[PDB]
RNA sequence: AGAACCUUACCUGGUCUUGACAUCCACGGAAGUUUUCAGAGAUGAGAAUGUGCCUUCGGGAACCGUGAGACAGGUGCUGCAUGGCUGUCGUCAGCUCGUGUUGUGAAAUGUUGGGUUAAGUCCCGCAACGAGCGCAACCCUUAUCCUUUGUUGCCAGCGGUCCGGCCGGGAACUCAAAGGAGACUGCCAGUGAUAAACUGGAGGAAGGUGGGGAUGACGUCAAGUCAUCAUGCCCUUACGACCAGGGCUACACACGUGCUACAAUGGCGCAUACAAAGAGAAGCGACCUCGCGAGAGCAAGCGGACCUCAUAAAGUGCGUCGUAGUCCGGAUUGGAGUCUGCAACUCGACUCCAUGAAGUCGGAAUCGCUAGUAAUCGUGGAUCAGAAUGCCACGGUGAAUACGU
């Protein structure tokens, strides 16, 4: 993980996107390929359509995501089975 | 003092580099140290020499630098000034330092 | 990819280097690079001289270059006219004070680069790539080879399958390594594709 | 390798070139201890804003004649093959094959 | 009047010095027993005394470099019979005999490109 | 090898009793080219075998190896569509090494704890006749006895 | 000889089209320097400075801007069109030619035969006589000696000592390079065809090519490489160019090459000894201080026989564990962290604490090695911000066996 004294990381247009919707008080999906991006407390509630590669999956925040990134709610890989 | 460096590839070419500078010092002043070797550095690279792939087939070369520390104990007037007109051959790199 | 070559075997022994300078770590890729560019330029010039060997020899901040042809005046042209001319661009080249000498290459039969140069000369306007190198073969021979070995290889008589053909004559010994083996390359871009030119010329055993 | 690549290449460094004070600056000003947090924020904010080609290890060393990425030797700015060739040829001074 | 041998063995650079004397060895200012903590060591340093009987006759003073502990014994032997050579010069058949006039000039064996070792190859497949 | 017969290189003798069987022993002992600890190893099986037996170490010693060495072993000639199994009269210096060897092997079997004690204990069986060593020289000679016709 | 970005050639989107890279004119502007908002960025819109080399003033060379085209660009296809370079049989002792002669001729002879050699090595014979490329020698290195030169290298004998070659000094020794000597079956005996040789021994540091390397004949495999490079159809508002993110790190499985293990010739703990060879300025970084540690802070010495990397490890001595899936083994996972780097999610290394899989020597079968070799132990270097168990180098310890074909 990140060093504790470089803080955490997030994509400032992304927390700018974030702040904007704390403003407006609303819940459109905001589209977003910040996978880096981590989870901070004021985006919980929101949804946020991470990218995958392919296409945006939405995200509602929860509590229990907040150390975690954006990414790991957005798997790439679509591995079915193999039989 | 005097302490003088000289670096060469050609190691004859440094020979004569480093007599060449004694009579220059052993005329006009007096007391030369004298021409001491240093180590030589062995400077090796391999590489491969096919196009594409044949990792064994390979070659190594090298770099034989060579080094001659050459001094002067007095530095008198004329000696040191001598020096300035006087140029070595090329390919050797020499490398003055008084005291 | 057999055999080794003959010059760079030799290097340390009966034949000499080129690129004659000293520098350190910090400063070389760039003076081989200079060297490079200076060569590449020289060769675009005098093309039409014909030039054997680039001598680069960088003293104290100025580089001095030793252009080996068989034919000065062409590079000369008149007299300190075109050597001048050739002396500024080469000091823009490397960036430092230029000064250019001009040795005359006797004998330019017996030079074996040259004579790789004729004969691709000669297979750009169309010959027979055989007269050619019995050309040079015999001609290297009648000025005082102890031997010649040329080679010529691809598309010759642009025929679709691409062979080789080699002429030796005399004794050419390359394991010998006290054996001055001038051996040099080049190449001919023909229509039908490029024909790749060795030649080796055996100037003799150095004894010392 | 290809034109382009050896253009962004060039590209890159003169970036570098270019940015060097201040991203070092930046850097400097990350690192030290002794400052406040908020400006250190502002640092990384900032390194963030330049370029990116800006840094020094984006580039990628080539062959100063080919342009090739791998292979490659730092004392004479060349691949492998070319530096192979100029070993034979004579233009490497000093340089010879080694046996031991 | 002290007599002198260079010892010479794989990397290891003796310097024996022999004197009259009652027999103590001094190996870089320390005892035999000290520096050789191999018992194998000291015999073949010992050993050219022991075949010519001077071994409580002469003191030697040694400094030895390079190498390890067997190669470093090796060299101060070598040094010993240079120097008891050099001493008696009447001496030199039966070192001949016991072999210990010779240089060992066995070096280690360079890593050659290809293999993993001076001689030991990669393991080989068919497929 | 097909060409040219060598003559064997110069082994020195063990520091402690000074012997060249002994350092051959150690040798065979050896692993990893660590010598001063199969040296060591040797000595103290010694040390106490001596101990049990009494007598010198050496004698001791050469006494066991007398007990497992083989007068005869076989090899395979196999002209014939199936193998024939040929004896052959082993020589001295070959049927000391096997004996070693032999020593060595059972040493590195056996179920006790310190690598010296072990080899101890087989210098022991030998002497006794019992052991390892001595079973596997007698499977020797019986193969070879079995094979008696052909010579 | 090193994929986080870059590299990258691939995918997804967002973008450009004489273009990222060149030359050419036309004509708009000195280049360039600083800063602003939007954008994932590519890009798309703003504010300050300058006018330098020369003009019977239709303007110029560097460096931006726009349009036309000529062109650029292509890691696009063909290695079965090619050059160059490479592997391979194989460092195998062979492969050839000229002239002569034999044969209708393809061809043969030489080059076969007796011996011998590592060798188409050498002698002897002989319709062969000669020559060339090769197997040898010339080169590097290593093993002994001598001369020269002695600092940053050395300390035998002298004086002083902080008992450190550190300081007067000394030039001996090591060592460092430069130049010489030395090994040639040269000397002795026997065998041999009045031989080439072989077997032994003398001396010698070295003995029969002393050890190792480099050196690869004619050719073979339409062997490999058009993605290093060069080079003789296709794309050219896209098979070119710029950007951000992803992928090249996927995972029912099969194989190759390695590392670490399965333990006591060992593990662990404490003490302690002996190397070589290298690298170093956008670099190596002492000492001191802090941190359990990775490291952090301060900061000399040093382009370096001087300073730094940099403590060699195996070893040796003392203790402990006592044959257990263990005080063996370390995979794996959780926590917390350090450094590089815009940036360690995909996907870095390392540290600390926890966790403690499988594995008790491995089926058929199969590889390497003849000596300072194998085996084992550490050390360094390249590529390189970071990132090796790989590769290339270095020394330490150091075997077994070769009857024979």
């Amino acid at each position: 993980p990140r060093s504790l004294k470089k803080g955490p990381f997030i994509d400032l247009h992304l927390l700018k996107k974030v702040e904007k919707a704390v403003e407006s008080g609303d819940k459109k999906p905001l589209r977003t390929w910040s996978r880096r991006s981590t989870i901070f407390p004021n985006m919980i509630g929101l949804t946020i359509a991470v990218h995958n590669g392919r296409q945006h999956v939405p995200v509602f925040v929860t509590d229990e995501m907040v150390g975690h990134k954006l990414g790991e709610f957005a798997p790439t890989r679509t591995y079915r089975g193999h039989a | 003092r005097i302490r003088i460096r000289l670096k060469a590839f050609d190691h004859r070419l440094i020979d004569q580099a480093t007599a060449e500078i004694v009579e220059t010092a052993k005329r006009t002043g007096a007391q030369v140290r004298g021409p001491i070797p240093l180590p030589t550095r062995k400077e090796r690279f391999t590489v491969l020499i096919s196009p594409h792939v044949n990792k064994d087939a390979r070659d190594q070369y090298e770099i034989r630098t060579h080094l001659r520390l050459v001094d002067i104990v007095e530095p008198t007037e004329k000696t040191v000034d001598a020096l300035m007109r006087l140029d070595l051959a090329a390919g050797v790199d020499v490398q003055i330092s008084l005291g | 990819g057999q055999k080794v070559h003959p010059n760079g075997i030799r290097l340390g022994i009966v034949k000499p280097w080129n690129s004659t300078w000293f520098a350190n770590t910090k400063e070389f890729a760039d003076n081989l690079d200079s060297d490079f560019k200076v060569r590449q330029y020289l060769t675009k010039e005098l093309a039409k001289a014909s030039v054997s060997r680039i001598v680069i020899e960088r003293p104290a901040k100025s580089i001095r270059v030793t252009i080996h042809t068989a034919r000065p005046g062409i590079v000369i042209g008149k007299k300190g006219e075109d050597v001048e001319k050739l002396r500024k661009v080469v000091a823009d080249i490397a960036g430092v004070p230029a000064q250019i000498n001009i040795a005359e290459v006797r004998k330019p039969e017996l030079d074996a680069k040259l004579v790789a140069d004729s004969i691709t000369s000669q297979l750009e306007r169309r010959v027979m790539f055989r007269r050619a190198m019995k050309r040079a073969v015999q001609n290297a021979m009648r000025l005082g080879a102890k031997g010649i070995k040329v080679e010529v290889s691809g598309r010759l008589g642009g025929a679709e399958i691409a062979r080789t053909e080699w002429y030796r004559e005399g004794r050419v010994p390359l394991h010998t390594l006290r054996a001055d083996i001038d051996y040099n390359t080049s190449e001919a871009h023909t229509t039908y594709g490029v024909i790749g030119v060795k030649v080796w010329i055996f100037k003799g055993e150095i004894l010392g | 390798a290809k034109q382009s690549m050896k253009a962004r290449e060039v590209k890159r460094v003169a970036l570098a070139d270019k940015y060097f004070a201040k991203r070092a600056e930046l850097k400097a000003i990350i690192s030290d201890v002794n400052a406040s947090d908020e400006d250190r924020w502002n640092a990384v904010l900032k390194l963030q804003t330049l370029p990116r080609d800006s840094s020094p290890s984006r580039q990628r060393n080539r062959c100063r004649q080919t342009g090739r990425p791998h292979g490659f030797l730092r004392k004479f700015g060349l691949s492998r093959i070319k530096v192979r060739e100029a070993a034979m040829r004579g233009e490497i001074p000093g340089l010879k094959k080694a046996s031991w | 009047n002290q007599y002198y041998g260079t010892g010479r063995r794989k990397s290891s650079a003796a310097r024996v010095f022999i004197k009259p004397g009652n027999g103590k060895i001094v190996i870089n200012q320390r005892s035999l027993e000290q520096y050789f903590g191999r018992e194998t060591a000291r015999m073949v340093v010992r050993q050219p005394l022991e075949l010519v009987d001077m071994v409580e006759k002469l003191d030697l003073y040694i400094t030895v470099k390079g190498g390890g502990i067997s190669g470093q014994a090796g060299a101060i032997r070598h040094g010993i019979t240079r120097a008891l050579m050099e001493y008696d010069e009447s001496l030199r058949s039966e070192l001949r005999k016991a072999g210990f006039v010779t240089r060992d000039a066995r070096q280690v064996e360079r890593k050659k490109v290809g293999l993993r070792k001076a001689r030991r190859r990669p393991q080989f497949s068919k497929r | 090898p097909r060409r040219r017969v060598i003559g064997q290189r110069k082994i020195l003798p063990d520091p402690k009793f000074g012997s060249e069987l002994l350092a051959k022993f150690v040798n065979i002992l050896m692993v990893d080219g660590k010598k001063s600890t199969a040296e060591s190893i040797v000595y103290s099986a010694l040390e106490t075998l001596a101990q049990r037996s009494g007598k010198s170490e050496l004698e001791a010693f050469e006494v066991a190896l007398e007990n497992v060495r083989p007068t005869v072993e076989v090899k395979s000639r196999r002209v014939g569509g199936s193998t024939y199994q040929v004896p052959v009269e082993v020589r001295p210096v070959r049927r000391n090494a096997l004996a070693m060897r032999w020593i060595v092997e059972a040493a590195r079997k056996r179920g006790d704890k310190s690598m010296a004690l072990r080899l101890a204990n087989e210098l022991s069986d030998a002497a006794e006749n019992k052991g390892t060593a001595v079973k596997k020289r007698e499977d020797v000679h019986r193969m070879a006895e079995a094979n008696k016709a052909f010579a």
